[PDB]
DNA sequence: GGGGTTTTGGGGT
DNA sequence: GGGGTTTTGGGGT
DNA sequence: GGGGTTTTGGGGT
């Protein structure tokens, strides 16, 4: 029914639009009310169900320096903030070395604009959970992929070579390898599945801790 | 020289440190507070302190150190352990043991069955009956006097749990009730699926005495005993109102899935009483896009007990392993990514016993005996990354794999009936989340299907 | 006082 | 600090 | 020496 999570429900939208954040719904682009659970070494803002990290552009903080001169954003540690401009992109990582990420992939919240309301901002929360550990949402991202993997299996492997059945049903005196069940699924480079069509987003991001040198060198 | 004092027995007054010997019948994980402290909290008991005038009673250890190491894993309710040094105070009402394993307290862990928990599950039996499975610090000494107290509280850890349930109805809540609860509660069910959704996670499925079905994530290296069939409490769980798809409980990090000793009445009663479900999978199969995973197939009971082999051993490892080489049956689980031949109606073909030849039933043959020669290109949690999709046979011609589609092999350009249910088939093998758990057979290089059957 | 360690008598709390 | 909330690791903590 | 504990300066090993 009704997804309580704001967050669950825009990455999940995004993935289910072949990350393409024009076909997320229209009413979903509004200003995100959210708690900063963490400031350093890694910020992360709850929605009161989940935790995901926002990629601030140069301009964003930049911005946000001059409308609030003074008010360190390393230090938002249990105080709210209100992203006013924000874009959903789709990225290609190594989710071994990136927690905020699943099998490879990652959906980023790019923070274009963000005002700070220190007024005792509350709210009574369940403890929050890296949304990309949540077990629907990596369901989500393993249908992804395996749609992009049956379309890519189903458009590289053709002509039904099938094992000849003598190969297999007149196995005396016979041995083999079983490499020879290995069938490549794609047009790739590498060892790793590559072949998405959702055009991977860019954009430019600050390494949080250009933002701590920036107001503590 | 120790000496040791009943659960019941123990001082509150001398606030001396003591030793006891109790079973544990709850526990959190070991769990950090904050940054040079851990805490795993226990509920203890003994012939002494064992039971309420009907629920069960007991005494509570908390044990703090400052590394994850220096405290106990319980995998298991019913184990023993052996503390040393604890001083007893009163918290609200409750006999409470702390000890400082960071300065002089230690414990040592004792089992109740024959082989621990990861003796079970490494297959290795236990040096001997007095031998700690796991314990505090470097080392651990056991005397010729402690040797009775440890026979004669197995002896009655046995008998304690056969004839009461031990994790009374007030330890636990109602899976159809746990949307009630403000914050978090515990869970006594059994497990009817244990599914590996990645490298790290299993996703558990779980139904209790009220009936409800519940899935949660189970980390593979933190309780790496979950089995399919065997019935678990859950230490602390909440439900989660952001699962519209299924319903899902959420773990913290000092939450404990705790299994059973043998003799344990309740894992028992419930092994029995709770039966398996598949409402959640034939309704999602009326779906375009299920979030819920579904087994299709089902393995002869002859293979239940077989170890599963990845993909990833199956194929990269299997001619270099020395384990792998010696054996010809496994048992492995995978999705189907692409079916060959794409044609259905070609899925059967007329055999020629003797020039070992198959072809397709084009002007209907004679030219042999109808037969399945499947390929299926399939993939799964340890491959799903790679570029790869693995090839996988159906070729029925020896009788391997022959029920598998529950449909006898039979001319499809004829036999609409039989066309139909193996497209049908079709659709959902190739389905998103579907799954096929089956037993293959190695032959010059390629995994056969055997023993095994679809089940929708 | 007592562990383990080596400090083999002596800080700080 | 115990019926709880880390990050030596953010997929045992 | 240094923790944790309290023994708050000094045992044994």
């Amino acid at each position: 029914p009704q997804q309580q999570s704001a967050f669950k429900q825009l990455y999940t939208e995004l993935f289910n639009n072949e990350g393409d954040f024009s076909k997320v719904s229209s009413n979903l682009k509004k200003p995100l009310k959210c708690y900063v659970k963490e400031s350093y070494p890694h910020f992360l803002v709850t929605d009161g169900y989940f935790f995901v990290a926002p990629y601030f552009t140069k301009e964003a903080v930049n911005e946000f320096h001059a409308k609030f001169p003074n008010v360190n954003i390393v230090d938002l540690t249990d105080k709210v903030i209100v992203i006013n401009n924000w874009s959903l992109e789709l990225r290609r990582v190594n989710s071994a070395e990136v927690f905020t990420s699943y099998a490879n992939l990652e959906a980023r919240l790019i923070v274009h604009s963000f005002k700070p309301n220190l007024q005792e901002r509350l709210n009574p929360t369940r403890y929050p959970v890296n949304l990309f550990r949540d077990d629907e949402f990596k369901t989500t991202i393993q249908h992804f992929r395996h749609t992009a993997l049956q379309a890519a299996i189903n458009k590289t492997v053709k002509g039904d070579n099938l094992v000849d059945i003598s190969k297999v049903a007149d196995a005396a005196g016979k041995k083999g390898k079983v490499d020879a069940g290995i069938v490549k699924a794609s047009a790739s480079k590498g060892d790793e599945f590559s072949d998405f069509s959702f055009k991977e987003g860019n954009t430019a991001t600050l390494k949080i801790a250009d933002i701590f040198v920036q107001e503590k060198g | 020289k120790y000496e040791y004092v009943e659960l019941a027995k123990a001082s509150l007054t001398s606030a001396q440190p003591q030793h006891f010997y109790a079973v544990v019948i709850d526990a959190t994980f070991p769990y950090k507070t904050n940054q040079e402290r851990y805490i795993c909290s226990l509920k203890i008991v003994d012939p002494t302190l064992y039971l309420k005038q009907d629920a069960s009673d007991y005494a509570t250890l908390v044990l703090y150190a400052k590394r994850f190491e220096d405290l106990p894993i319980i995998h298991r309710a019913g184990d023993i352990i052996r503390v040393h040094r604890a001083t007893l105070r009163l918290y609200n009402g409750q006999r409470q043991f702390n000890a400082n394993v960071f300065y002089s307290s230690s414990w040592a862990l004792f089992s109740t069955d024959k082989r621990s928990v990861t003796q079970e599950i490494n297959n290795q039996d236990a040096v001997s009956d007095t031998t700690p499975f796991s314990f505090s610090s470097k080392h651990a000494t056991i005397e010729k006097n402690e040797i009775s107290i440890l026979q004669n509280l197995r002896k009655w850890a046995n008998q304690y749990f056969s004839s009461y349930s031990v994790i009374s109805s007030d330890m636990y809540t109602a899976l159809n009730k746990a949307q009630a609860q403000k914050g978090d509660f515990d869970v006594v069910a059994k497990i009817l699926q244990v599914h590996e959704l990645d490298e790290y996670t299993n996703e558990l499925k779980l139904k209790d005495a009220s009936g409800q079905v519940f899935y949660t994530l189970s980390l593979k290296l933190k309780f790496p005993h979950v089995r399919t069939g065997e019935v678990v409490r859950i230490r602390s769980a909440t439900y989660d109102e952001t699962s519209t798809q299924k319903k899902v409980l959420i773990l913290s990090h000092y939450s404990n899935i705790i299994t059973f000793i043998q003799s344990s009445k309740l894992a028992k009663e419930l092994r029995a009483k709770i039966q398996d479900d598949h409402s959640v999978e034939v309704a999602s199969l009326k779906k375009n896009v299920s979030l819920n995973a579904v087994v299709l197939t089902e393995v002869d009971k002859k293979h239940a007990a077989l170890p599963s082999t990845s993909l990833q051993d199956l194929f990269h490892h299997a001619d270099s392993d020395k384990e792998l080489q010696a054996q010809d049956t496994f048992r492995t689980q995978f999705y189907v990514t692409k079916i060959e031949p794409s044609d259905v109606k070609e899925w059967v073909k007329g055999y020629d016993r003797k020039t070992k030849k198959s072809s397709s039933l084009k002007g209907a043959s004679g030219k042999g005996d109808n037969i399945f020669q499947v390929q299926f290109l399939v993939k799964d949690a340890s491959t799903q990354l790679n570029n790869n999709t693995y090839r996988v046979l159906l070729y029925t011609q020896d009788g391997l794999g022959a029920n598998f589609f529950n449909v006898k092999a039979d001319n499809l350009h004829k036999n609409a009936d039989a066309r139909k249910k193996l497209e049908d088939s079709a659709e959902l093998l190739t389905k998103f989340n579907s799954y096929v758990d089956a037993v293959v057979e190695r032959r010059n290089g390629f995994y056969l299907i055997k023993d095994t059957k679809l089940i929708y």
